[PDB]
């Protein structure tokens, strides 16, 4: 499907993102963006297909509304994240759903997650998912070191997704890349004009 | 028209025949060993092959018409025990199924004989059986039975048919357990072994 | 019998004979759920009052479950029908257990060895489906009848005066059972490690652990 | 009034035309009967200072205790009843602890309090039944929301304080904190504080005699809602009675 | 089957769908509407399996109307798109509908397409019925992305002309509904690409084929 | 009065008078006596009966192969109780598998006991109950009221005319805590004959003990092993 | 036996007891089908302050058993007047929920290994993802059952209580055998010791790949 | 489903109506002596059809319902009535998890016209008729009454009628069916018929 | 107003002091264990002819070899009685054997107290049963004699009265009933204590009794079995 990516930032992550779902040569959503919040503590990158990801969306987003009004000051992501673990324990033989959640929340302090499809969460500093885009796992592993440097995850984002849409089918058309600071996600949108090509593999 | 509980009507009684076996047919669990219960002194049933169903239905045929009987003051009949049997176990259908019960009592309306199965057949008959091997066994057994035999001709009856039906039989491990039924009171003839009919007779 | 699918497999095979007021039960000494096995320690056998002694093997998942239960319908059956644990316990657990296990398929053999609260003693079978009887020669497990034949054999002298010209006392069964054991390893290849016999009376419980001969 | 049959203190749905509920009440009344339970926010815990009642000559530690554990970092000290306490502790846990099964997280105080208060707020309204008949606090440290104070009336009220105190020397308990800096306050100090305003308080006619139980729940249980070890308990309680003299 | 589309344009929104409604590819019926008018504000297309659209669209309606009315708001199509997705849940993901919701809000016209999928599916402009690819396909190729409202009025209507054009099955009228938040101009006639020929002679017969024996009226 | 009408109704002190009422049924209730050291949990309690020309039902109740309680005030209620205990004891041996706490167990009827007095139109349950249990822990004997406040003792004595036994319990405190079982059910006889008056000592007919500790399970001694315990005779210390 | 198809799989976790102690090496690297997703996953959990589980099999399934016993022993824990989580209650509660599950014709496979020390007595136990409890002398879990756990047993044999130094050795070179026989490995693992300090398992620390041997 | 035998042959002097005992489980006959004709009240007749334990089973929720109803009027229900309310009860049943095809043949007294069958065919459809058959020999039945109608027919040629089809059915058909229970029904009472 | 929940300052309920009363009302019933076995005595009390004496009845079965006799409200008690009926054979089907007197008692006792006037499910007691009931039989154990109570206190005897002499009668009991007494002398001392309350002579038309021996079942007795106790009394 969509290459999704989260790198963990400066203390808050740098996301990637596609804007195809495509369930073979029709497309499920020809339009999709997966770099809208879920809630203005965590925001979450969703792969799989369609309908899986959408269901478990939507509850995610009503649990995590209520607590943070209910709290009074807002919650944490990983609550968030758990509460995406739960849907998956369910849904474990049937469907499946892979959800890489990262932003920031301020009462303990920055996260990155994975909830799994199995039902798992665990933390990790970067994952990138879904199907067809596991075929960036030497882009991954070279970029992403400990602690990188905002300016190099920006570029490494950016460049990690290129050779997904290219390599894999499933990937393609612009590539929506968001970085967040402790409060605000800032979106730019590279163009679908500009993707570097793979170059003599023949 | 089977085995494993069967049951001849004649004015005087009705013929209680049943098997000593364990588990499937292929091997006896034990030798020792009567699945002969008495439920209620009106008659005596016992079956086999899926052992926890026949055992389960004629407990609860027992307990409605016991409690009934005891009470009220009023004898149940064969038509009661036959009913009660019926409209429980297509209830229960789809938890295993294999009851094969004869139910005797003798009525206003004068002796009736109903012959219960797990498939939900409740017949009379000349002679009916309910289990696996009887059915081979109906059709000589006819032939050797009148209407109404007494219970003394009734026993010589059974002797007779088997101890040709353990020659023609290759189970081992049984016991032919033989009562007699008058009615609502039931008593055991004899307890007499399948190998030692063959012999005597 | 049948072949583990419905729950997990974990082997053990069981032999019973009672003699007069002396009952032995064996089965391995092993705790399996995977082809290899655990641990030679079990908890197969429980023993509720001196009284009664149970054992449930196979299916490692449906051991436990069932013998626990047993002691509860042990205490519950001395306070309401104010007679001790024996006989009675054994025919009321197997009843229940047993429509448990059958609609989705029976992989525990529990065995009730014992003694009633009135006196006499009883060796219980089920099938896996629900029967009770009591017995001179009993076999148990998807073997349901290789250690059947040599109770029928030995114990109830049919066709045999060479393992005892009458009936087998207390000294002779124990006798056998460690000659009975070191067969079993021969024919049934479903076996690792240790042989445990448990002889269950009304005045003495005993346990000896045999290696596989 | 008092005397009736109808309505007052049968109900709870009624109103005079002032617009008062008299059976709320009377469960207000009901907290004050028996001694005090203070609980202090610090910056950093809370420190707990309870009278036990000591209503026999057979006693052993922990009997008719009035802390409980509401989740693992959470303590609650109950004044009033201890009947309706008990029914209280299993609401209270029973919420807080199917919330660390799903968020993953340590409970925020603000968010127990509002359930609890409810629950005893369905019960006021009602005249279907009466309604608990103590008044609570629930004490809390954690890093992940902070250290919180919170109190729960009979009526359902749940507002956050930096120092409460519920039982019947409460007005006199309260006027202590304000001459206390308790907001900025290491728990350590704070322990021998809540002790020592205890033992003035305490008369032999709001009850009989007490055992002193302190809890700690702050940096030095390292967030644990734990009960205070043999040496600080009677280092405090030997500064409550030199204060005392 | 059916071809239905919806447009997000610079002006409103203008739908677009051939009349023929069919049990499959067969018609059960050559006249009446595919696109729906339902309350006043909001307008359905319709595509894919009849059977699973119409009842959709109609029970969503019952939903909407209680939403509209208390919170008296303008419907939303991200609003809309919710209700679709949670009532197809509901069912268990029973049929084949592929929906066309568009309504009006204070702030822009918003139209979205929801496959059967139980997606929260944001489009750009879209085209439903058959294969959603194959009749989304169609948006990218003919608007510029942006164009005014009458030019694109024109565009659409000769979009989903060439796909009936293409494709037997749609047949008889052409409708445009043109839909705002209390108009709705449901326009029969856009284009009428094909009709039949007179069924002006008989088949009729007297009866010598065939007679009556009876002409009463029971009581 | 009406602060009694319903166990709703309040009194101007803040208080439920039929709660405190149903405390008044437990003094009509037969005697009992509950004592702890480091290994035992003893209960020592009187039966009475309508028919002494036949054996006294028990008034020693099962609840685990450990717990047995022993109860004053009414019968059927207690009774009640003991049902909802014991399904929860025998439940928890089969999950849990411990030896279930006796400050677990009593929390649970805690809130059951709390029902019907938050409710209106209803009784509380007038019975006081004296458990005595062993766990991993060592024993515990605890009391639960009327109401659904629990005490952790080491002796109690709740029944009928239980001032005179406690005044016995009082003296010999610390005795309780070094005991073996033996020392403990003697100490409880001499309670349990201090509430009835001075010219009446006990018999074994009319005593039942239920023996708890780490030596041994559950036993209930009717007159079993109750003469040896008896003798040694002290009656009516004032 | 059935075991429902697993995609991230925790494999290989040896566990042998020593004098209130127990050495464990586990991997700390959990496989999805073959994308190893989390490197540095922990199969250890903490039911109470003296006790450890650690599990394998289908890693998914749990976490599923990890919320049951952390509701449970949340409640459980903090009053202590006499009731806590205890050695006993952990293994036999954590069992009858694996059995709940057996019932059901899908169940939630996990095969853990809990080292306890409850209020007298110190238990290593095995519990099955389908229930049965038991003490143990050395267990296996998951791969570790088939695989290497005979030439484990054979090296407790003369000697069934032996030092925590000479479990070390065994479990280090435990390694360099796991990439050798089985596929789905890391050799990033997790060492966990349960002892009465707590139950401690630092992050994963490594040696040796070696399959570098072609030395015949 | 059909393949018993019924036949029904209706006039006002009589209605002649025939069944086999036979209900066969294994390879020999449980009844053979068991009427296979039910007695829903002492005027009324409902005969269940299908498979041999489903039968019996159709028969004892009848009964007491249509005695119900006799309670309920004060007088015998009406026939038409009845028959309708045999329909949606054997329709309800067949919603229930055990699918039930059950064919009824109904034996009722109404107003007019005279002695009346009123016909129930395996589509668990009431109908009003004259000349039926149950089972997979109406469709022959049905259609030899056809050649020959009459629906006041007397008793001597309701035997000619029957004797042509049991030759017939001895060696064209599968059921040989010695044993038979043939009835003829006035409006009072049950005679029993000869049987060939 | 004031409830009927409500606890007294005696330390008693209202409801239940009443239903102990409604035992007081009706006719006595007097079970006598004896170690021959269980014998149950009941009055008739009839006051017309025209009855047909067989079938005025207070002595009900439990079990086939348990009887009851049952005292205060008649249609009160048979409540109890038809839940215990499903009890008994229920027994059967888990156990494999009959139920005991202690068993079928103490399951009934429970039911007996459960009392919430307002506020309580309706398939719960608005108020306690005013019926005291007698259990005799002899089962595996041996003879026993359950005593049963509205209050829902059960106690083993081995001779109870309940009725309107309920306290005269158990008196009275205690006095000729020992167990140097025999299973036929227990039927000339229940027909003796029987009179007071009775209103005439005792007959064989004016008592009902059943007696469960060892190795026998439940026998009613017949007529002439009631005319050889009434000879000698």
């Amino acid at each position: 499907t969509t290459i999704m990516a989260v790198q963990f930032d400066g203390g808050v992550v740098l996301g990637a993102d596609s804007r195809t779902t495509t369930g073979s040569y029709i497309a499920n959503r020809v339009t999709d963006k997966l770099t809208p919040i879920h809630d203005h503590i965590f925001c979450c990158r969703s792969g799989s297909a369609a309908d899986t990801q959408a269901v478990a969306d939507a509850v995610t987003y009503q649990l995590g509304f209520h607590s943070i009004e209910l709290n009074e000051p807002p919650l944490v992501h990983t609550a968030a994240s758990l509460f995406k673990e739960m849907c998956y324990r369910y849904r474990e033989d049937l469907m499946a759903g892979i959800i890489i959640a990262g932003w920031d929340p301020q009462e303990g302090g920055q996260v990155y997650s994975v909830p799994m499809g199995g039902m798992m969460v665990r933390q990790s500093f970067a994952i990138g998912g879904s199907g067809s885009s596991y075929i960036y796992g030497y882009v991954d592993a070279t970029y992403r070191e400990g602690m990188t440097k905002d300016e190099c995850l920006q570029f490494t984002a950016n460049a990690l997704a290129l050779a997904m849409e290219r390599d894999g089918s499933s990937g393609g058309v612009i590539r929506l890349a968001a970085i967040q600071q402790s409060g605000v996600e800032r979106q730019v949108l590279l163009g679908d004009q500009i993707p570097k090509v793979t170059i003599s593999t023949l | 028209t089977t085995t494993l509980a069967f049951k001849f009507q004649h004015g005087v009684i009705v013929a209680a025949d049943s098997r000593a076996t364990a588990g499937p047919y292929i091997a006896s669990q034990t030798v020792k060993k009567v699945i002969e219960i008495n439920p209620y002194l009106l008659g005596t049933m016992a079956g086999g092959a899926a052992d926890c169903s026949f055992w389960e239905r004629l407990l609860a045929r027992q307990c409605r018409i016991y409690e009934l009987r005891n009470k009220e003051r009023i004898s149940v009949a064969a038509a009661s025990k036959l009913l009660a049997n019926m409209v429980y176990q297509y209830k229960g259908m789809g938890l295993s199924m294999g009851t094969m019960i004869c139910g005797w009592d003798k009525r206003g309306p004068g002796l009736y004989y109903v012959d219960s199965e797990g498939n939900r057949i409740s017949g009379t008959a000349f002679s009916v059986g309910s289990g696996s091997v009887y059915a081979f066994g109906v059709m000589d057994r006819g032939y050797s039975y009148d209407l109404q035999v007494e219970e003394a001709y009734d026993l010589a009856r059974r002797a007779i048919y088997q101890a040709t039906y353990r020659d023609a039989y290759s189970g081992g491990a049984v016991n032919l357990y033989h009562v007699r039924e008058d009615g609502w009171i039931r008593v055991s003839s004899d307890n007499v072994a399948d190998l030692h009919d063959k012999y005597t007779s | 019998r049948f072949s583990p699918y419905a729950f997990n497999g974990g082997t053990v095979l069981a032999i019973a004979g009672e003699d007069f007021s002396i009952v032995a039960s064996d089965t391995r000494l092993s705790e399996g759920f995977s082809i290899h096995t655990r641990d030679s320690p079990k908890c197969y056998k429980l023993t509720d009052k001196t009284v009664i002694g149970c054992s449930g093997f196979h299916g490692d998942c449906l051991t436990l479950t069932k013998i626990i239960e047993a002691r509860l319908k042990m205490y519950k059956h001395s306070n309401n029908k104010a007679m001790t644990t024996g006989a009675i316990a054994a025919m009321l657990s197997t009843i229940l257990y047993s429509r448990r296990f059958f609609p989705y398929y029976v992989y525990n053999i529990i065995e009730g060895l014992d003694e009633e609260g009135k006196g006499a003693v009883y060796s219980f079978d089920p099938v896996g489906s629900y029967q009770r009887d009591s017995f001179k020669a009993g076999g148990s497990a998807s073997a349901m009848l290789q250690p059947l034949l040599d109770n029928q054999v030995g114990f109830k002298n049919m066709q045999n005066v060479e393992h005892v010209p009458l009936t087998l006392d207390r000294a002779m069964r124990l006798v056998k059972d460690v000659f009975i054991s070191a067969a079993e390893r021969d024919v049934y290849t479903g076996d690792a490690l240790r042989i445990c016999i448990v002889t269950k009376e009304g005045i003495r419980e005993e346990t000896v652990p045999l290696r596989k001969d | 009034m008092s005397s009736i049959g109808t309505g007052y203190d049968l109900s709870a749905s009624t109103f005079s035309p002032d617009g008062r509920v008299f059976q709320v009440e009377y469960a207000m009344k009901a907290v004050e009967n028996s001694s005090t339970a203070i609980g202090i926010r610090c910056k950093d815990g809370v420190v707990f200072g309870v009278e036990k009642l000591v209503l026999s000559k057979l006693y052993e530690e922990g009997s008719n205790k009035r802390l409980f554990n509401v989740d693992r970092h959470v303590g609650m000290a109950v004044a009033g009843l201890l009947a309706d306490a008990r029914s209280l502790a299993d609401i209270a846990r029973e919420e807080a602890s199917n919330f660390r099964s799903n968020f993953g997280y340590n409970i925020p105080l603000k968010h127990l309090a509002d359930r609890v208060a409810m629950y005893v707020h369905a019960y006021t309204l009602y005249s279907a039944v009466r309604p608990f008949g103590c008044s609570f606090m629930l004490g809390s440290y954690s890093v992940n929301d902070g250290a919180q104070l919170y109190m729960i009336d009979p009526s359902g009220v749940s507002y956050g304080y930096w120092g409460c105190a519920i039982g019947k020397a409460r007005q006199a308990a309260k006027t202590e904190i304000e001459k206390l800096q308790m907001k900025e306050m290491t728990c350590r100090d704070v322990v021998k504080e809540v002790a020592k305003i205890i033992y003035i308080v305490h008369d032999e006619v709001k009850d009989k005699a007490f055992e002193l139980e302190l809890s700690w729940v702050g940096e030095l249980t390292k967030g644990r809602h734990e009960i205070v070890p043999k040496d600080v308990r009677e280092e405090a309680e030997k500064y409550a009675k030199e204060s005392l003299k | 089957t059916t071809i239905a589309g919806v447009v997000y344009k610079d002006g409103i929104v203008l739908g677009a769908d051939t009349r023929a409604t069919e049990g499959m590819v067969v018609a059960d019926k050559n006249c009446s509407k595919i696109h729906f008018i339902s309350p006043n504000i909001y307008c359905c297309g319709a595509g894919t399996a009849a059977d699973t659209d119409m009842t959709t669209q109609l029970i969503s309606s019952n939903l909407e109307l209680h939403s509209l009315t208390t919170g008296r708001l303008p419907r939303v199509v991200t609003a809309n798109r919710m209700l679709k997705q949670m009532l197809f849940r509901y069912q268990g993901y029973i049929g084949a509908a592929l929906v066309l919701g568009g309504v009006d809000v204070t702030g822009p016209h918003l139209y979205s397409i929801y496959p059967h999928g139980s997606t929260d599916k944001l489009p750009y402009v879209t085209m439903g019925s058959g294969s959603l690819a194959a009749m989304a396909v169609f948006e990218d190729k003919f608007r510029p992305d942006m164009e005014e409202e009458e030019a694109k009025k024109l565009v659409s209507e000769a979009i989903a002309a060439g796909i009936f054009n293409d494709l037997g099955s749609g047949s008889n009228i052409d409708l445009c509904v043109i839909s705002k938040s209390k108009l709705d101009f449901l326009r029969p006639y856009s284009v009428p690409n094909k009709k039949g020929t007179r069924f002006g002679r008989y088949r009729c017969e007297k009866g010598t084929t065939a007679v009556l024996t009876e002409k009463v009226t029971p009581l | 009065n009406q602060y009694d009408n319903d166990v709703t109704v309040w009194s101007p002190q803040g208080r439920i008078h039929q709660i405190e009422y149903a405390m008044e049924a437990v003094k009509q209730g037969s005697a009992t006596v509950g004592l702890k050291s480091k290994t035992h949990a003893v209960l020592v309690a009187l039966k009475r009966a309508q028919s002494e020309l036949a054996a006294h039902q028990k008034k020693i109740l099962h609840v685990d192969n450990h717990i047995g309680i022993s109860i004053a005030g009414l019968t059927a209620d207690a009774r009640l109780l003991c049902n909802f205990m014991r399904q929860e004891c025998l439940d928890s041996r089969f999950v849990f598998d411990r030896p279930l706490p006796v400050s677990r167990l009593v929390s649970l009827i805690g809130s059951k006991t709390q029902i019907p007095t938050q409710r209106y139109g209803r009784r509380p349950y007038g019975v006081g109950l004296l458990i005595a249990g062993y766990d991993d822990m060592g024993p515990h004997v605890f009391q639960t009221c009327p109401s659904a406040n629990y005490f952790d003792c080491r002796a109690m004595s709740i029944g009928a005319r239980s001032q005179s036994a406690r005044t016995y319990l009082e003296r010999h405190m610390s005795e309780f805590m070094q005991c073996n079982l033996d020392e403990l059910v003697k100490h409880g006889l001499r309670a349990l004959r201090e509430t009835l008056p001075a010219e009446q000592d006990l018999t074994t007919k009319n005593v039942s003990i239920g023996i708890v500790g780490k030596d041994l399970e559950f036993t209930i001694y009717d007159d079993d092993d109750v003469s040896p315990f008896l003798d040694g005779l002290e009656e009516r210390p004032q | 036996t059935q075991n429902p198809m697993v995609t991230g799989t925790s494999v290989l976790g040896v566990k042998f007891d020593c004098g209130v102690v127990i050495a464990a090496d586990m991997l700390g690297s959990y496989g999805s089908l073959a994308r190893f997703r989390n490197i540095s996953r922990i199969m250890r959990v903490n039911d109470s302050t003296m006790l450890g589980a650690s599990g394998d099999y289908a890693d998914f399934q749990y976490l599923k058993q990890v919320l049951g016993q952390m509701v449970i022993d949340e409640e459980l824990f903090g009053d202590g007047h006499s009731y806590s989580p205890r050695a006993i209650h952990s293994w036999l509660t954590r069992a009858m929920y694996s059995r709940r599950s057996k019932m059901n014709p899908l169940w939630n496979t996990k095969v853990i290994g809990g080292y306890a020390g409850g209020e007298s007595f110190l238990g290593y136990v095995d519990m099955l993802g389908v229930a049965y409890e038991a003490p143990s002398l050395a267990t296996g879990y998951g791969a570790y059952l088939a695989q290497p756990l005979l030439r484990e047993v054979l090296e407790k044999q003369p000697v069934l209580s032996q030092t925590e130094a000479r479990e070390l050795v065994e479990r280090c070179m435990r390694v360099l055998y796991y990439r050798d026989a089985r596929s789905y490995n890391r050799f990033q693992v997790a060492t966990v010791t349960e002892k009465g300090v707590e139950i401690e398992g630092p992050l994963s620390a490594q040696t040796n790949w070696d399959i570098a041997h072609m030395i015949s | 489903m059909e393949y018993l035998i019924g036949i029904q042959g209706p006039d006002y002097v009589l209605v002649a109506s025939d069944r086999v005992a036979a209900s066969n489980i294994v390879q020999m006959k449980d009844d053979h002596d068991k009427m296979f004709k039910m007695s829903e009240k002492i005027l009324l007749l409902c005969v269940g059809e299908a498979g041999d334990t489903v039968q019996f089973a159709e028969y004892i929720q009848k009964n007491v319902q249509l005695y119900k109803m006799r309670n309920g009027y004060e007088l015998s229900p009406t026939a038409a009535a009845n028959f309708t309310r045999r329909n949606l009860a054997d329709c309800l049943r067949s919603r229930t998890p055990y699918h039930v095809n059950l064919l009824l043949a109904g034996y009722d007294e109404h107003e007019g016209p005279a002695l009346y069958y009123m016909d129930y065919l395996a589509a668990l459809a009431k109908a009003p008729f004259a000349a039926h058959g149950y089972g997979a020999f109406l469709t022959l039945s049905i259609l030899d009454r056809y050649y020959t109608p009459t629906i006041s027919r007397e008793r001597a040629v309701e035997l000619l009628r029957k004797c042509l089809e049991e030759l017939q059915k001895r060696f064209i058909l599968n059921l040989p069916t010695f044993s038979v229970r043939v009835i003829d029904k006035d409006g009072i009472h049950n005679l029993e018929n000869i049987t060939f | 107003d004031r409830g009927v929940n409500t606890f007294s300052p005696e330390g008693r309920l209202f409801q239940v002091e009443y239903a102990i009363e409604g035992h007081k009302l009706g006719s006595t019933a007097i079970g006598i264990q004896t170690s021959e076995g269980v014998c149950l005595a009941v009055e008739k009390r009839i006051t017309s002819p025209l009855m047909e004496p067989s079938s005025i009845e207070k002595i009900v079965e439990i079990d086939a070899h348990i009887g009851c006799a049952m005292s205060g409200l008649i249609a009160d008690a048979k409540t109890l009685i038809d839940k215990a009926r499903v009890e008994t054979q229920n027994h059967w089907f888990t156990y494999n054997e009959t139920m005991t007197v202690e068993s079928v008692t103490q399951a009934v006792s429970n039911l007996a107290l459960q009392f919430g006037e307002e506020d309580a499910d309706p398939g719960a007691m608005s108020r306690p049963f005013g019926v005291a009931l007698l259990f005799g039989g002899v089962d595996e154990k041996g003879p026993q004699l359950f005593h049963m109570d509205p209050s829902g206190t059960f106690v083993q005897c081995d001779a109870r009265a309940i009725g309107s002499a309920s306290e005269g009668a158990q008196s009275s009991l205690q006095e000729v009933y020992h167990k140097s007494t025999t299973l036929k002398e227990a039927i000339k001392s229940s027909l003796i204590i029987l009179k007071q309350v009775m209103e005439e002579k005792l007959n064989a038309t004016n008592i009902e009794l059943a007696t469960v021996q060892p190795g026998q079942n439940f026998h009613m007795f017949t007529k002439e079995e009631l005319e050889e106790v009434i000879k000698d009394i």
